[PDB]
């Protein structure tokens, strides 16, 4: 990532957590990315604990996220010389959502007494609404590119742990190590405990 | 493509006990000799495990997932092969399908088309399933497999992880202790609901060996293991299961001397706590003070005591009411579970972007 | 399929008075949660249909509040409380129980104006149309109401067919009123040796029909 | 959908393109239907499609006629849409209207029925033609003038165009200047493909042996244009 800060446009590291230069002594694994585009002023609502338009009926972030987003403006990609209308944004629903969880369904939301068969009629409206995406726009319509990486730790052996190379081994020395992502002081001392694979 | 059949018997599952059947490593901890309790899903012992006989008989039947399930098999000569996961058992959603043919096994989870009656057909015919139209997951692993053997199996979802347990060891259910070490952890990150095992039927039309096999359930309780030099676990002890080992498992010690001990407490359980509502119940004016024509300043805003009603807010859109309900507050799940008087109503109307400004603090 | 009928078609609409439209559905639209299986389109000529009334008896798409559907049962009726020269346009009913949709015959929706005295226009054919080998004389109407008229063509005193068309134009809003033009064309060989040519006006505001009579001999 | 494109001479055995150019709108994830007409009087509901937005399957929804021959092809990807078809044997006239339905969502339909509540976003634009065999040049005709019945001291002559394919013709008298008594009639079908066309005009009587009258006819696909002028 030291390169790729900017291999890509994007604001470096502009979220909580981790420090970015701190990235590299972390064993985390099982990470997770999701795409999608948001417009203008969605930039605050994307946050742990957030309650913004999209915490409330389309994603939802836990307060124990152990992770951040990226997020960067796209004038260009994502804004052709015709309106770019194919993203739509969730507006209408029973109840909140899940946390780290979609679930899509195209549905008519009812608002009063009477059902509606999926008939847009007196209070039967659709949640989904398009996105207003032009070039023209400003800074509250342009559209965004929003990435977000899950860096959350697993008690389970880390299969992607964190980039550091390789280097030599020494024994019978009080040094301090750091395997899997813990830190201690000590001797490599010789013991005959047997160990399972797992 | 299956192949229906209609010659099983309508033979009612049997019943037997589970006396120390139902452990397993619960993770890759390992100690030296010490005793420790974990919270985990583990069998209780003195239970009801559902036992079902194949010979001319075809007990393949479909259970629902409810929780975590144990699974035992004395199985002879490789007739069982692999077991089905999924919600619906259709192309509808991702299911996991355990294949295990005479080379290798295989484990591939997709939205393979499966039939009623899943079975297999020397042995080279497959009639599981139609076809798949795509998936991601293709796993390959090591094969695993008179009454001289005995397979246990454990299934759980935890994290949307696959665990499986095997153990094989020579011997009516047998009486013994033996841990199931942990073997493959496969992460379907899927949601699964039903559970259906796979037989094969070798042809001879087609004879089913004496397999005799049983299924079983598991629930959250905690255990108390002791390991030893290899860190193999000996004894497996319930505080739930007995008085007994309640008092052993708190005592943190295997062997409990002569004596009287306080093990834990006991207390009625509430069930339920009701209001009637026969007095007073016209609703209180809220939808006419929040849809009217006029509506005070910000500088001098109106403030109107509401009492003697209840404040119904079903005629107020409860589930979306159109409005910034992105406060904190108190959440809608509970605010129907809440009950207070004395409430404040001051409304006032604002230009620009001041919703957020209008905040406590 | 659904079969549909438009006996209503000849429908000679007024401004002033109310005015109502059916149709038939040979299915019951009993089986139903509230919602009436029933909508009309409104076809302008020329540039797009619009649509008046969607699915159940409600307003919608900005038409305005004269424009009202109706139906409870084994019935079929739109209610029209007033009539302007923007109504131009046919009518279809539909019910939506099977995907292979299938729409009836249309309407006619001639607004009942006032009748006006039509007038008769004879065009010859040039001398050099003459000697090309085809020969086409028009009769020509401008001004007069309505716009379904009868015309016969009589050469010789005889009938004829098969040799004259009619074609018809929209409405002006400069004066309510529609023009028709009818050619007769024929060989060079069959005008020879004809004499006399004359069109037929039948008009409905008139007792009888007026007939101009002319021979080949004059520019 | 604004606009559509279409038109041309197409053999029987041919294949045609039948497609709608959309524009800023919400087409991709709105659901639409196809709809002709014959030539007279009466509509016909010809094919309909969904997008994979509503569901994994397509909701595939086909009458007898786009079962036998047509075919659907969806991007689900952008405001686009084509119609494929291999053959023809009876298409003379149809409109092929490009409307959407009135329900986002599609709810209790099943693979042969589905409730539809109405449609309104037809367009213009797909109109097809198979007897098209060339642009012939006009034959502009002038037509004697007849004072009748038209208050006796008005004349009322006019220029016949003849021998000519194409519908649109761009007709216009006095090189537009007059206004009043211009009435470009729509061209009438003949049994041998081509159209006619007729154009008359109100002039007084006095003014017919001094202003000149000359029709002003010209074909674009022929590219030529005749001049006449009107004398008795
Ligand atoms: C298990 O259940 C069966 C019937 O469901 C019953 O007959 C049997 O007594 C039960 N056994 C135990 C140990 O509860
Ligand atoms: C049989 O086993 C092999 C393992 O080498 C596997 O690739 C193959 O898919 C298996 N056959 C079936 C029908 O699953
Ligand atoms: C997989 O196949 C199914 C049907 O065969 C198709 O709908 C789907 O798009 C395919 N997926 C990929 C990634 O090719
Ligand atoms: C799995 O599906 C069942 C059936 O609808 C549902 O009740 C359950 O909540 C689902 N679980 C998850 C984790 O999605
Ligand atoms: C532990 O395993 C070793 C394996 O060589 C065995 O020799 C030893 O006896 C085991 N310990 C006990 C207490 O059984
Ligand atoms: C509540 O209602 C009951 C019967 O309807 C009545 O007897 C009682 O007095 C009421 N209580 C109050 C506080 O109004
Ligand atoms: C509620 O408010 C909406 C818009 O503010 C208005 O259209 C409606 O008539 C109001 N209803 C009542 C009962 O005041």
């Amino acid at each position: 990532y030291s390169v790729l800060y900017n291999l890509a446009p994007f604001f470096t590291f502009k979220c909580y957590g981790v420090s970015p230069t701190k990235l590299n002594d972390l064993c985390f694994t099982n990470v997770y990315a999701d795409s999608f585009v948001i417009r203008g002023d969605e930039v605050r609502q994307i946050a742990p604990g957030q309650t913004g338009n999209i915490a409330d009926y389309n994603y939802k972030l836990p307060d124990d996220f152990t992770g951040c987003v990226i997020a960067w403006n796209s004038n260009k990609l994502d804004s052709k010389v015709s309106g770019n209308y194919n993203y739509l944004y969730r507006l209408f629903r029973k109840s909140n959502l899940k946390p780290f969880e979609r679930d899509i369904s195209t549905e008519i939301y009812q608002a009063g007494n009477k059902p509606c068969n999926g008939v847009a009629g007196f209070n039967c409206y659709f949640p989904l609404r398009s996105y207003s995406f032009r070039p023209t726009y400003g800074v509250g319509h342009q559209p965004y590119r929003v990435v977000v990486l899950s860096f959350e730790l697993l008690h389970a052996p880390a299969t992607v742990c964190g980039p550091k190379k390789s280097t030599n081994l020494v024994k019978n020395k009080c040094v301090n190590f750091n395997f899997n992502g813990l830190k201690g002081t000590g001797v490599l001392t010789e013991s005959n405990k047997k160990f399972l694979p797992f | 493509q299956c192949v229906n059949l209609t010659t099983r018997t309508q033979l009612p599952p049997a019943y037997t006990n589970s006396f120390t059947r139902g452990v397993y490593y619960p993770d890759k901890v390992f100690r030296s000799s010490v005793l420790h309790s974990t919270q985990d899903l583990f069998l209780p012992f003195f239970s009801n495990v559902t036992w079902f006989h194949v010979i001319k008989r075809f007990d393949n039947p479909v259970l629902p997932f409810n929780d975590g399930v144990y699974f035992a098999s004395i199985e002879k000569s490789n007739i069982i092969r692999g077991w089905i996961f999924g919600t619906t058992l259709d192309s509808k959603t991702q299911s996991l399908l355990i294949v295990n043919n005479a080379t290798n096994v295989v484990i591939k989870v997709c939205e393979f088309q499966f039939c009623n009656d899943p079975f297999l057909d020397m042995e080279s015919e497959f009639r599981v399933y139609s076809s798949a139209n795509n998936c991601t997951f293709e796993y390959v692993s090591q094969p695993f497999l008179n009454f001289k053997n005995l397979r246990e199996f454990v299934f759980k979802n935890i994290d949307g992880y696959f665990k499986i347990y095997s153990k094989h060891t020579p011997i009516d259910l047998p009486q013994g202790f033996s841990a199931l070490e942990p073997l493959v952890d496969l992460p379907i990150g899927i949601n699964i609901t039903r559970f259906q095992t796979l037989l094969a039927l070798h042809r001879s039309g087609w004879t089913a060996g004496a397999a005799a096999y049983y299924v079983g359930y598991l629930q959250p309780r905690t255990f108390l293991l002791k390991y030893n030099e290899n860190g193999t676990i000996t004894d497996a002890v319930d505080c739930a299961l007995d008085p007994l080992s309640e008092t052993k498992c708190t005592l943190k010690s295997f062997t409990v001397e002569k004596g009287i001990y306080q093990t834990s407490n006991f207390r009625v359980q509430p069930t339920e706590s009701i209001v009637r509502f026969p007095n007073i119940t016209n609703l209180c004016p809220f939808d006419e003070v929040f849809n009217a024509t006029r509506f005070a300043s910000v500088y001098a805003w109106n403030r109107k005591r509401i009492s003697n009603c209840v404040a119904d807010y079903s005629v107020l859109y409860n589930l979306a009411p159109f409005f910034t309900f992105k406060c904190y507050g108190v959440s809608p799940t509970k605010l129907n579970d809440l009950c207070f008087t004395n409430v404040y109503a001051d409304s006032f109307v604002i230009r620009g972007d001041e919703v957020r400004q209008i905040a406590p603090g | 399929d659904i079969v549909l009928t438009q006996s209503p078609l000849s429908l000679p609409v007024t401004p002033g008075e109310p005015a109502s439209i059916s149709c038939r559905s040979s299915q019951s639209l009993l089986r139903s949660n509230g919602y009436n299986y029933l909508d009309w389109y409104l076809q302008k000529p020329g540039q797009s249909p619009h649509l008046l009334i969607y699915l159940g008896s409600n307003r919608a798409s900005g038409v305005p509040d004269r424009f009202s559907g109706s139906g409870s049962g084994t019935d079929f009726t739109l209610k029209i409380s007033r009539v302007e020269a923007e109504d131009v346009g046919v009518y279809y009913c539909m019910q939506a129980l099977q995907t292979p949709y299938t729409f009836g015959q249309g309407t006619n929706l001639e607004i009942k104006r006032t009748v006006a005295a039509p007038s008769v226009f004879i065009f010859p054919p040039s001398d050099e149309q003459l000697k090309s080998g085809t020969a086409s004389v028009v009769c020509l109407l401008n001004n007069f109401y309505p716009r379904e008229a009868k015309v016969q063509w009589k050469v010789d005193n005889a009938l004829q067919s098969g040799n004259s068309q009619e074609s018809v134009t929209e409405q002006d809003s400069k004066d309510s009123t529609y023009s028709l033009s009818s050619t007769l064309t024929l060989s060079k060989a069959d005008y020879e040796k004809h004499k006399v040519y004359a069109c037929e006006v039948t008009h409905q505001g008139l007792s009888s029909p007026v007939t101009k009579s002319f021979n080949r001999g004059e520019c | 959908q604004l606009v559509e494109s279409g038109g041309g001479l197409v053999k029987p055995g041919g294949s045609l393109r039948l497609s709608c150019a959309a524009s800023g709108f919400s087409f991709i994830t709105y659901n639409m239907n196809w709809v002709r007409q014959a030539p007279g009087k009466g509509l016909e509901w010809v094919s309909s499609i969904s997008s994979n937005i509503l569901s994994s399957t397509s909701y595939i929804y086909y009458a007898d006629s786009v079962k036998g021959r047509f075919t659907i092809s969806r991007d689900d990807a952008a405001n686009s849409l084509f119609l494929q078809m291999n053959s023809l044997r009876v298409e003379d006239t149809a409109q092929y209207y490009c409307a959407r339905t009135r329900s986002r969502s599609v709810r209790n339909c099943t693979s042969a029925t589905c409730p539809v509540d109405a449609f309104d976003l037809w367009g213009q634009g797909t109109m097809v033609i198979v007897s098209s065999a060339s642009t012939k040049g006009p034959s502009v005709f002038p037509l004697a003038p007849s004072s009748k019945s038209t208050s006796g001291g008005t004349a009322a002559l006019g220029c016949l165009v003849k021998d000519y394919f194409p519908e649109p013709v761009t007709v216009s008298w006095n090189s537009g200047a007059l206004t009043s008594g211009v009435h470009t009639f729509p061209a009438v079908l003949q049994s041998s493909g081509l159209y006619s066309l007729s154009s008359v005009v109100t002039v007084p009587s006095s003014s017919l042996g001094t202003q000149t009258y000359i029709c002003n006819v010209n074909h674009k696909p022929s590219n030529t244009k005749v001049d006449k002028k009107v004398e008795p």
